[PDB]
């Protein structure tokens, strides 16, 4: 039989025991009997049971089953000890099939989130949430995920990325919150937590800069069990970010009033963001010609800002930019909500109807690797607005990119930027106290067996010789090589 | 002032000196618990030794009265635990603060100054002999330190 | 047919300081922010001949009970 | 929450507990992640040796909350 | 290589330094960066005096260490 029929027999079999007894055997005889059977029926293949049944009903989830063998492995003695490693070895085998394996690195997070909620329904369920269930399936999670440096942590916070995006609004405010809480959960696990701030970070940078939060509520949540989860010191960086969106509208108050208050006030409508340069990731300053009109909306603000706090600079980041452009097409105006490179290359591309891939780039000094970048979103995105002469996808030095005067587009506004020495010393000391006699030879063995980590001779030598100062060890007055207790 | 002791709290928790660790004992912000773990290659190696911070009312121009709570064995040190640094009687500065306080008394244990000395009986041997000096002080961090 | 005309702007901007914090020593505060009496409700910065900055609110405070620069040793004037 | 429990070295061993752990739970923990049995610890938190019987919760252990480790060679 | 220090005013700095380096030359790295006098520096390595006629690779120091900054004192 079949492990999930045959518990069905054990539990049958010993009810009609359980049955006998109370039906003409001695109560007396109640215990031995039901041992007696227990023994013979579990007791001599507890392992066999649980490496032909448990590893093949985990996979399938059977709740049922799982619970009778629970139940019934409890009567045998150690039978519940036996059932927790080959559970445990279970998640420490399936659980690195998730992680170990590259190539399944966009369906990771889900399935250690998914694989993560079946377990512990196990635990609610079948097991009677017994914590000794609880506190291995906690330590084994800990286990397989941290058998992958540091790529575990950035799927995660590449996932969360993903769940509080704005393009994120199937899910409601009550069942994010509750997706968060079970990440969090998750989180925990990890060992290189500080990996984890720095890509949730850089991925939180980019959703503050523009806009694409779809919950600002949620945002706080997702900071405010950080904070509760590693400290304030660790979520520390992470809260300036959100104080200078807070305090970039302040200032655009007072700016926005002194330019009022100036009657040359230009046509374009202007919004600048100032940020801690301690928190934000770190940006690359690079140049690029601006227009003269471009210029001086800068000086006045940096100017003002500089005149309202002293002591400050403000270095600009031309690359977070992001303009809109009107067009006038041949089929109805549209905008273009455009980074500052793509503003200045679409500057372009009205005199002439098209410029060489060269003739642009010193025009507006970007980076050859960026603005080929910046051309493919002019060129090859869904919202051609530019023809690539050659056509392709991939821009070359070649090309004289030619102005889409016949562009088509749904909306009526587009976006385009889619482009060791202690632990030796504790050890040695250790072992010695339950020793109270040893020699060197085996001192030296027990130490590699006991250490997880290398040990060279000298160094290993040296904390003997420093133990032997502290009298924490003494040699034989005879055998240099034989060591004695002390205390 | 207790605006300067908690940001002195926060600072230490958030950043804290190696072998120190200093927080309030109850509700009274006023009045630390420290405790300088023994500075190693020292006879005081492997010890904890608990200090006893009281902050005056002007905390920031005007030292705290720090004491040690385990009985050391220090020229520099009575038996009742009162210590006298010259920068915590003397020169006290406010640009000092209790996680540096508690880093020079912990250098201050491996560096005393038998010449005025708070206990000339201890200070006779540490002058005379230092062989002894660091036998007896070994003793005593291990029946009081450990 | 000739046609280079802006009509909108978003940017950003990293802020730094001068120099740096300057991060005074009485009272642990940030220069740019007020002296930590006075921010309990015009706290002025004075400088150090050492170079050394102190709230106003601190400095004189101290003086009044020592002559002397905590940091340095040296005696306490402005520029 | 995490606690970082950071030796005399400077080592910095990361630690993870929840809020009502007894002080013995986050010894074993230190056991699993840096190798010292529990009886050769004693955690010193914020200038107060912590006992073994105490819950976390009693000495406002929150998150990112330095601890000290000290080896007591002999630990029984 | 490089080194921490922790000032006195609560920030931290980093020394280029090298191993065969004296502590005199450190301290005057203290002084042109923040400036006080290389006789008031006393900087404290795991409770240890950094004595003015050494170097660092006597102390045991190596990268990413730190070091502590204090006032000078004197025994009692
Ligand atoms: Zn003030
Ligand atoms: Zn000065
Ligand atoms: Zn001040």
């Amino acid at each position: 039989r079949e492990v999930p029929e045959y518990l069905n027999h054990v539990s049958k079999r010993l009810e009609e025991e359980g049955d006998r007894v109370i039906t003409y055997l001695d109560h007396s005889t109640q215990k031995p009997l039901i041992a007696c059977v227990e023994k013979q029926l579990l007791g001599e293949h507890l392992t066999a049971i649980l490496q032909k049944g448990l590893d093949h009903l985990l996979d399938e989830n059977r709740v049922p089953d799982l619970a009778q063998m629970y139940q019934l492995f409890s009567r045998v003695r150690g039978g519940q000890q036996a059932l927790l490693q080959h559970w445990s070895e279970y998640i420490k085998t399936f659980g690195t099939a998730i992680v170990i394996n590259p190539e399944k690195d966009k369906d990771m997070v889900q399935d250690l989130l998914d694989f993560k909620d079946k377990v512990d329904h196990v635990i609610e369920v079948c097991f009677q949430k017994n914590e000794r269930f609880v506190n291995l399936m906690k330590e084994s999670f800990e286990t397989f995920i941290n058998k992958r440096p540091n790529k575990p942590a950035e799927l995660i916070a590449k996932h969360v990325d993903s769940k509080l995006r704005a393009g994120n609004k199937e899910a409601t405010d009550e069942e994010l919150e509750r997706t968060l809480d079970k990440i969090m959960i998750l989180f925990r696990f990890i060992h290189g937590k500080d990996v984890f701030e720095a890509f949730y970070k850089k991925d939180l940078a980019k959703r503050l800069l523009v806009g694409k939060s779809a919950s600002v509520d949620a945002e706080k949540s997702m900071l405010s069990k950080l904070k509760h989860e590693c400290g304030a010191a660790f979520t520390s960086k992470l809260e300036g970010m959100f104080k200078d969106m807070e305090l970039s509208k302040d200032i655009m108050v007072h700016f926005k009033q002194h330019m009022q208050n100036q009657s040359d006030s230009g046509p374009i409508d202007l919004t600048v963001n100032i940020l801690t340069m301690g928190y934000w990731p770190t940006y690359t300053p690079m140049e690029v010609h601006l227009t003269p009109e471009m210029i001086k909306l800068q000086e006045v603000f940096k100017a003002f800002y500089l005149g309202k706090h002293s002591g400050r600079k403000l270095q600009w980041q031309t690359t977070l930019g992001h303009a809109v452009l009107k067009a006038e097409f041949k089929e109805g105006k549209k905008e273009f909500q455009v980074s500052l490179f793509q503003t200045l290359v679409l500057l372009m591309f009205n005199e002439g109807d098209g410029f060489s891939f060269e003739e642009i780039k010193m025009a507006t000094g970007i980076e050859d690797s960026e603005l080929r970048r910046t051309l493919q979103s002019l060129a090859c995105g869904k919202a051609r607005v530019l023809i690539k002469s050659p056509k392709g996808k991939e821009v070359e030095d070649g090309d004289k990119f030619i102005f889409n005067g016949e562009f088509k587009h749904k909306l009526f506004r587009i976006k385009i930027n889619q482009i060791r020495q202690y632990q030796i010393d504790a050890a040695i000391v250790r072992i010695m106290k339950m020793r109270k006699t040893l020699g060197h030879n085996l001192l030296v063995s027990e130490l590699y067996n006991q250490l997880k980590f290398p040990v060279k001779p000298g160094d290993l030598k040296k904390r003997i010789e420093s133990l032997i100062d502290r009298d924490y060890m003494e040699r034989d007055k005879d055998n240099p090589n034989q060591y004695h207790y002390v205390a | 002032a207790l605006k300067r002791i908690h940001k002195e709290l926060n600072d230490l928790a958030r950043d804290p000196p190696a072998q120190c660790s200093a927080g309030p004992v109850g509700d009274d912000m006023f009045h630390w618990q420290a405790t300088i773990m023994g500075p190693n290659d020292s006879p005081y190696q492997g010890g904890v030794f608990f200090l006893t911070i009281h902050f005056p009312t002007d905390y920031p121009f005007k030292p705290p009265k720090v004491a040690f709570t385990t009985r050391i064995y220090h020229p520099n040190i009575n038996s009742n635990g009162s210590i006298c640094l010259d920068i915590l009687r003397s020169q006290w500065s406010p640009a000092l603060t209790i996680s540096k306080v508690l880093l020079s008394i912990c250098s201050l244990l491996c560096d005393p100054n038998p010449d005025d000395p708070l206990v000339p009986e201890i200070a006779r041997i540490y002058k005379t002999d230092r062989e002894k000096y660091n036998r007896i002080a070994r003793e005593w961090t291990q029946k009081y330190a450990m | 047919k000739k046609r280079f005309e802006v009509k909108k702007w978003n940017a950003v901007a990293l802020w730094a300081w001068d120099i740096v914090v300057d991060n005074c020593a009485i009272c642990r505060n940030h220069i740019m922010d007020l002296c930590i009496e006075c921010q309990a409700n015009e706290c002025t910065v004075a400088w150090g001949v050492c170079n050394h900055a102190f709230h106003f609110h601190c400095i004189s405070r101290w003086l009044k009970t020592r002559q002397v620069c905590p940091l340095d040793n040296r005696e306490w004037e402005f520029q | 929450m995490l606690i970082k429990v950071k030796t005399l070295t400077g080592k910095e061993i990361e630690i993870d507990i929840e809020p009502t752990d007894k002080v013995e739970r986050i010894k074993e923990r230190v056991e699993e992640k840096e190798g010292i049995p529990p009886q050769q610890q004693r955690l010193i938190y914020s200038g107060k040796q912590m006992n073994d019987e105490k819950t976390a919760a009693d000495y406002k252990i929150l998150g990112g909350s330095v601890l000290h480790l000290v080896l007591a060679l002999r630990g029984g | 290589m490089q080194i921490f220090v922790k000032t006195l005013t609560g920030k931290t700095i980093t020394l280029e330094v090298e191993p065969s380096d004296t502590i005199e030359n450190v301290k005057a790295k203290i002084q042109d960066k923040e400036g006080i006098p290389p006789d008031q520096q006393r900087l404290i390595f795991a409770g240890k005096q950094l004595e003015d006629g050494r170097t660092l690779s006597d102390y045991n120091i190596q990268k990413e260490s730190t070091l502590h900054l204090v006032l000078r004192l004197r025994g009692g």
